[PDB]
RNA sequence: ACGACCAGGGCUACACACGUGCUACAAUGGCGCAUACAAAGAGAAGCGACCUCGCGAGAGCAAGCGGACCUCAUAAAGUGCGUCGUAGUCCGGAUUGGAGUCUGCAACUCGACUCCAUGAAGUCGGAAUCGCUAGUAAUCGUGGAUCAGAAUGCCACGGUG
RNA sequence: CUCCUAAAGAGUAACGGAGGAGCACGAAGGUUGGCUAAUCCUGGUCGGACAUCAGGAGGUUAGUGCAAUGGCAUAAGCCA
């Protein structure tokens, strides 16, 4: 629901997903910018994104590409 | 009569008639009308076949019918198996769009249980 | 007798080259089509079950077999020897006339259709296959219901196999997804 | 460190119970076209016309206005004609899917709005209980504060009555 | 009334071991014609472990107005 003037990531992990694409398979991607949006290529790797207390490990696929990194690690617990 | 949209549509006004199919509401019954050549205040009745048979042929244009409700169950299906947060909301019954959940989930939650 | 008379001419010996029969009467051959309509809810009245089996009669023109039930079961609680439901059977030119009259005009008018499946075979060579709604049949008129009843349809083949099963309705160009 | 800085999360949870409201269940009405009559307000990191593009939210360009001057800003119920004809409906709009707009570093948790599609409950509400004595109740729109954005709340204004 | 005790003809006792009867039916009788189960598997609208349909397996494991025993396909079983 962003404009359509180009979607948002943070800079800094575009550029550790640029350094982690070019420099082969590496470790998981602790992050915190939840607001990102998931761009094709960090298909393959798996970002750790912080939940509130947590990195939460998420495995990126084709099918997750347009969606934020927050979607993927839910914030509240419930039993 | 019967439309490709094997659904069959009341005997009516076709603007209002035309909407008993799964996937044309108001707005595209009535540009189905204006792009076929009927009016919108005409039964379906008093209506000939070869008219039905070009309501047919507009209708074919849009993804309207039991089409539609697999595209649908595609779409939820794929956010139940992507475990987004959508998913979640999805698989549990809950309002998935920011809705309170306090209160007032009766929609999506049903009736109330103890 | 439309596929009747295209049955002897053409399916015959396609089919004789396709699995290399040594006589014509090696080919699979189509005995009945009986159409089955089991209404289970006749025991609460059974004035929908006449009308019921009325509508029947019209698809195939043939008068029904009112079935009974075999044994009690409470389980549907039902007593041994109540009409449970009806059925026709349909041999010779009648079922050509319906074998034609379903797959020619039968096939499309079923809602959201998506094609008859391969794998709906008993296992020695006959299908079996239920529409679930009465309306598609040019007969029965959609004005006059009381109640949107279907009905199971099986298809009796002197076939041995599955593969020589498929294969003949196949020759009929059967809707197979 | 019970002080201070930061990022993310929460205050938005959800078996359930209550208070206060909004929208309805329709024909004294819904929809379509045409047309009539207000008051009170706000505006400079603001209100933003006209014109062009967009189905629309809006966008581009760009006047005027620190304002009885310009803008917000088309009042709506009403009235005329047509249609619907008592049905879960041309009532009702929940919910959900897809596509977007704008603000904002940033709309995932958790914004508002638009378009297409879908069309829950609801057919007047048990015990009980509330407000109101006249331009009042009832009903219909309008504006402002807070505010980048976010009103069914609050505070005010007039129409019918 | 039926079975066992009962000792391969009959019969045979105990406060021995197990069960039933005090009816039913004008068809559930007569005759002629026809018919052949149980169970399970596979496929099939609603339909489900279990309804009706189709096929295969199976071969009487079913059935017989009612206890048990002996019978029953030429059916004594089922239908007209």
């Amino acid at each position: 629901r962003s404009l359509k003037k180009g979607p948002f990531i943070d800079l800094h992990l575009l550029k550790k997903v640029e350094k982690a694409v070019e420099s082969g398979d590496k470790k998981p991607l602790r992050t915190w910018s939840r607001r990102s949006t998931i761009f094709p290529n960090m298909i393959g790797l798996t970002i750790a994104v912080h939940n509130g207390r947590q990195h939460v490990p998420v495995f990126v696929t084709d099918e997750m590409v347009g969606h934020k990194l927050g979607e993927f690690a839910p914030t509240r617990t419930y039993r | 009569a019967r439309i490709a949209g094997i659904n069959i549509p009341d005997h009516k006004h076709a603007v209002i008639a035309l909407t008993s199919i799964y996937g044309v509401g108001k707005t595209r019954s009535k540009a189905i009308l204006a792009a076929a050549g009927i009016a919108e205040d005409v039964k379906i009745s008093e209506l000939s076949e070869g008219q039905i048979d070009t309501l047919r042929d507009e209708v074919a244009k849009f993804v309207v019918e039991g089409d539609l409700r697999r595209e649908i169950s595609m779409s939820i299906k794929r956010l139940m198996d992507l475990g987004c947060y959508r998913g979640l909301r999805h698989r549990r019954g809950l309002p998935v769009r920011g809705q309170r959940t306090k209160t007032n989930a009766r929609t999506r939650k049903g009736p109330r249980k103890p | 007798a439309k596929l009747h008379d295209y049955y002897k001419d053409e399916v015959v010996k396609k089919l004789m080259t396709e699995f290399n029969y040594n006589s014509v009467m090696q080919v699979p051959r189509v005995e009945k089509i009986t159409l089955n309509m089991g209404v289970g809810e006749a025991i609460a009245d059974k004035k929908l079950l006449d009308n019921a089996a009325a509508d029947l009669a019209a698809i195939s023109g043939q008068k029904p077999l009112i079935t009974k039930a075999r044994k009690s079961v409470a389980g549907f609680k039902i007593r041994q020897g109540y009409p449970i439901g009806c059925k026709v059977t349909l041999r010779g030119e009648r079922m050509w006339e319906f074998f034609e009259r379903l797959i020619t005009i039968a096939v499309p008018r079923i809602r959201d259709f998506r094609g008859l499946s391969a794998k709906s075979f008993d296992g020695r060579g006959n299908y079996s296959m239920g529409v679930r709604e009465q309306i598609i049949f040019p007969e029965i008129d959609y004005d006059k219901v009381d109640r949107v009843r279907g009905l199971d349809i099986t298809i009796t083949t002197t076939a041995k196999s599955d593969e020589e099963g498929r294969a003949l309705l196949a020759a009929f160009d059967f809707p197979f997804r």
